[PDB]
């Protein structure tokens, strides 16, 4: 995989070059957001369970199909493997984060899920949904003024929510 | 790519895990430690043409005979003194990547894997490579962590090469 | 889906032979054991209706509080007293389908499998549950081996609970 | 795989619904018929050997084309797979039989075998001969009144039948 | 198809090596051991129809009751004397491409894969086809490294059946 | 695999057929040529090293795009995986001239490689480039006429020259 230096870092290699002062001035703007980064990780991954479960309960309260004997996520083991492929997302969300780069999502988990659940049956439309929820509700508890040093994460949470949009869009 | 954040990644992946505090912190590291690699990046990179000309002529001068000896291995022709700058370049640019992306991943795939193939292959001597390293780092003029940073990774192609 | 037919066959597979006496016997024993099986299905089916809603208000007998804690996963509310029902019945529906299946199958697939996951993840007790097992056993009203029969599949689904 | 029974409750699963006295009805003289199965199962398979030796004999007598040199069942390991096929294609008939549900017929050997047998090389066409051959004998055995208690088999050979004709429409 | 050149292909490739002077020696020895190999191929090609009818009489006689006994697998029948001097032909060919191939090859792939299972679904005594074979061993006519070539593979055959 | 000989076998055993009086002499031929054979499987092997690298070496310099930055041979571990499918290919070309037949070629590399390059993104036509410089060295080296028996090795030359054009075809 590659994080956000990496990906610098291979895009100069492919072209023989050493890097630029803009470039050098851009990576060393990405280290001093740093601590802005470590908290979003730490405060998604802090309520991975309670983020994952809300989603979950509100999406079978909105489509209550999927629960209905017959539905994609009845029966025990098929709402538990739905369980899991919510944390699963979440997971590499943040994996994503924590690199400054959609790589690892990319690679492995995004690449090959639509065809997966296209196999399976299960609605890639209402995985969207999920991973909507669980973005929204990553970002306020991200970005929640309380308990932290104040300052203007925006952009963060702009690319944080890029990285949920594009794992709604690879299922949907 | 292998770098602090790639690293934790592929840990907490491999155990099917959320990140821990275990791997933020690892990557704070990385973000401290930062300051200093990317004093030496810029660095090198700014010099680097004095640094790649002066190590070459360090290579030439310890092993004459690289100058004179017939063979397209050597540098006695205008082709091998432009392959062997270029090769020199190649281990200075891969150092400045190690820098900037906080580990030997940089290195490690793009020079490192296949080089003793490649050193064999062509009849290339490993030992030219260490002395042009060897100039580099007794010669980029940096102090402090900055030259811990930057001899950390010019050690590590050494130790490569051996 | 486990039953003691795709057992024999299972078996016979998996060693790449015909089926032998060794297995048609067990089916055999699945074809006579049916009869009382088959009268405990019909029974708990007929009765369905008391036995879910005896069973519940056995429950919220046992676990008052959660018939008024706060929160979704009790049944302090309509919706949450709806899902209790529910599920309850989810469960006598598993126990006649293991009967007239012969064998656990029918619960292990559509109950058991991923159920540690499911009250963990939702916060409901085990406990709730296996108390509405027993009262299900202790008033199903069935006697011989119909009884027997129904037992075994509740006492699976309490062991599986515990 | 499934048997008759899971294959009803499995019906009703999906439904979410308990059991109707029809259907009740209908598994219980299922049980009641299990004897005649069981026979069934018994006979064929005691008979396994001959009943696919008889039919290879049979099949190559009357297409002497298989056996020629460059045929699909000469030399002997050619000859020993097809044996291996037919022997195989009776195992899963008779399992069919005794589940009293084609389910295992169908996933663990029909489905995909004429692909196979097409990148193979191997005539499909005779294989349904071959299948067709062994069920007259299956059922000839099977059916027969002698050394056993008399009583009418008749929808069982018909239910029989019909996985050998299933098998065979399978691979030609 | 196993053959001194194929085999010696194999190691190479196995090993993921250029062919060495150890794989050239083998060949050598396969190209030199050729001139009494195709000898004896020559030679039981030639009287081919000789020996197939001698050897299939040969198990008629140590046999007798091949010839009068009521089954399909028994040569007491139009049909099944066809097949036994077909079978019979079937070996002598082999032994001839065994001789050419310089290996086993042929054999093993043509007749040996399988032989076992074939004999016991048809009901065929291995004894019958080891009586021809000893025939064809006995009356070949061949002498020297001839023979020594062609009584190894009726002898590998024998084997196989034994 | 197959070699010469066991190809003529195959081939009438197809046919149920011993071997004509035409095909032996054929044959017998075959080994009467054998010295010529391993003369030239243990030049051309004894030189392996050198044939690859002064045909990667004339390539590259041909052709500058592929070790530039950038390009398919760029990087050590693009060059070394490039160098070592260059030694792959003479090995198996080499075994081809020792079966005196090319099948073992076809099968363990040939076969799919187009596909497999197109994949990588590795230009099959600069491949071939490689291959045809490896032929016109290893040909001038197995048919030097100094410390060898004197002899014509035309047809020979000729055989191998098509196993290697026959690679050259088969990725390009
Ligand atoms: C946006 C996401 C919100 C926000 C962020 C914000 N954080 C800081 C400063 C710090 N954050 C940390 C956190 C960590 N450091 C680590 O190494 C790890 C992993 C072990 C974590 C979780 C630290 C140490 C600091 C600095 C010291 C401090 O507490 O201030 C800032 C300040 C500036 C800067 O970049 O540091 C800001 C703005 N603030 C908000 O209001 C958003 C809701
Ligand atoms: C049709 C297939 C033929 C036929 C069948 C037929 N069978 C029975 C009765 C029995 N069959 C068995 C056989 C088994 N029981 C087993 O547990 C096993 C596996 C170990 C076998 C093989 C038994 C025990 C009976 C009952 C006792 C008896 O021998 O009668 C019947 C009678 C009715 C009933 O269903 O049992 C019938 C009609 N009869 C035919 O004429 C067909 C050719
Ligand atoms: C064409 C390729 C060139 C050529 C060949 C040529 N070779 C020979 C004869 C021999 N070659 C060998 C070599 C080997 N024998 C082996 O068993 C092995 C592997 C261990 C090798 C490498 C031998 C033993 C001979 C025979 C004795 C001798 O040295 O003469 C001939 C002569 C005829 C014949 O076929 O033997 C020829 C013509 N000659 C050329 O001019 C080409 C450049
Ligand atoms: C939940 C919101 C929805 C839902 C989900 C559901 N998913 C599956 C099955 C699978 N999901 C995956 C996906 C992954 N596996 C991975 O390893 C990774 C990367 C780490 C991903 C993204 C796979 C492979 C499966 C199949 C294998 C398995 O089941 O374990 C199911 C099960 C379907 C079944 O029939 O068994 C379900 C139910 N279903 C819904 O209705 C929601 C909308
Ligand atoms: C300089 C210290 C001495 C010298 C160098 C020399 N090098 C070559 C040829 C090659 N060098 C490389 C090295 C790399 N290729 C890479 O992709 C990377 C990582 C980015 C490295 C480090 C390679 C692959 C070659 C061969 C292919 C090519 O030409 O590019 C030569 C030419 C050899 C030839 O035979 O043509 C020379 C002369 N030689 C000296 O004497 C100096 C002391
Ligand atoms: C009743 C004894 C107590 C009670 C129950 C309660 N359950 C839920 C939610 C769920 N129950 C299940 C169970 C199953 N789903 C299945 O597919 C199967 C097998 C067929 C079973 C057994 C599941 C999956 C859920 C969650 C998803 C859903 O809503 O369907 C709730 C609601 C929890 C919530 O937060 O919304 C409740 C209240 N609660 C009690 O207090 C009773 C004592
Ligand atoms: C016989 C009546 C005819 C015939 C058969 C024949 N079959 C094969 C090869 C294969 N058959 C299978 C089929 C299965 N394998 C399984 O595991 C199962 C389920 C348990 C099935 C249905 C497979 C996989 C093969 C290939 C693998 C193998 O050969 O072992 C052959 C061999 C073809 C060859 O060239 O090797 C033959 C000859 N051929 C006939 O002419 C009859 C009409
Ligand atoms: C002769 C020594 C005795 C004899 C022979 C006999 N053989 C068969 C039938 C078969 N023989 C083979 C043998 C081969 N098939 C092959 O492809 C190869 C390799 C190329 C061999 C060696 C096979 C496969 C059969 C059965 C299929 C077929 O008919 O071809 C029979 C007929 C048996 C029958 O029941 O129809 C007979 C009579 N029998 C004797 O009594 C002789 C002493
Ligand atoms: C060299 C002249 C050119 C070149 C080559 C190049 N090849 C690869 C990668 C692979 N080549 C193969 C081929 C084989 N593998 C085999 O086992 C066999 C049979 C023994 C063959 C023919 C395979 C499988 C690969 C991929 C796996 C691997 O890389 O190990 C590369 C690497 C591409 C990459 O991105 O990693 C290269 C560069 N490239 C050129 O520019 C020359 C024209």
């Amino acid at each position: 995989m590659l994080d956000a230096f990496a990906k610098v870092v291979a895009q100069a290699d492919a072209r023989g070059e050493f890097l630029t002062n803009a470039q050098f001035d851009a990576l060393s703007n990405l280290v001093k957001e740093g601590n802005k980064r470590l908290d979003a990780v730490n405060r998604i991954t802090s309520n991975a369970s309670t983020i994952v479960a809300n989603a979950a309960r509100a999406l079978f309260a909105e489509q209550p199909q999927l629960i209905q004997p017959g539905g994609n996520a009845y029966t025990n083991r098929r709402m538990a493997a739905c369980l899991r492929d919510m944390e699963i997302i979440l997971r590499y969300v943040t994996y994503a984060i924590l690199a400054g780069d959609s790589s690892v999502l990319d690679d492995r988990c995004l690449n090959g899920l639509r065809e997966t659940y296209q196999a399976l049956g299960t609605p890639g439309s209402s995985v969207a949904v999920a991973i909507q929820k669980m973005k929204d509700a990553a970002i306020a508890i991200a970005n929640d003024p309380n308990g932290i040093t104040p300052g203007d994460c925006s952009a963060l949470m702009s690319e944080i929510a890029g990285y949920f949009d594009r794992a709604a869009a690879a299922v949907a | 790519m292998k770098t602090p954040i790639t690293e934790a990644i592929a840990a907490a992946d491999t155990q099917g895990r959320f990140l821990s505090n275990t791997e933020l912190q690892a990557v704070d590291g990385r973000f401290k430690r930062a300051v200093a690699s990317m004093e030496a990046a810029r660095a090198l990179t700014n010099n680097a043409q004095s640094l790649i000309d002066g190590a070459a002529q360090a290579v030439y001068q310890k092993f004459p005979y690289t100058t004179t000896m017939q063979g397209s291995q050597y540098a006695s022709t205008p082709e091998g003194k432009a392959k062997c700058a270029r090769d020199i370049g190649y281990y200075l640019r891969m150092i400045t990547y190690c820098l900037v992306a906080g580990g030997t991943g940089p290195m490690d795939e793009y020079l490192i894997a296949g080089l003793s193939e490649i050193n064999s292959t062509f009849d290339l001597s490993p030992s030219w490579y260490i002395e042009a390293l060897k100039y580099i780092k007794a010669n980029h003029g940096l102090t402090g962590q900055a030259a811990v940073e930057a001899n950390a990774y010019i050690d590590y192609a050494i130790n490569a090469l051996s």
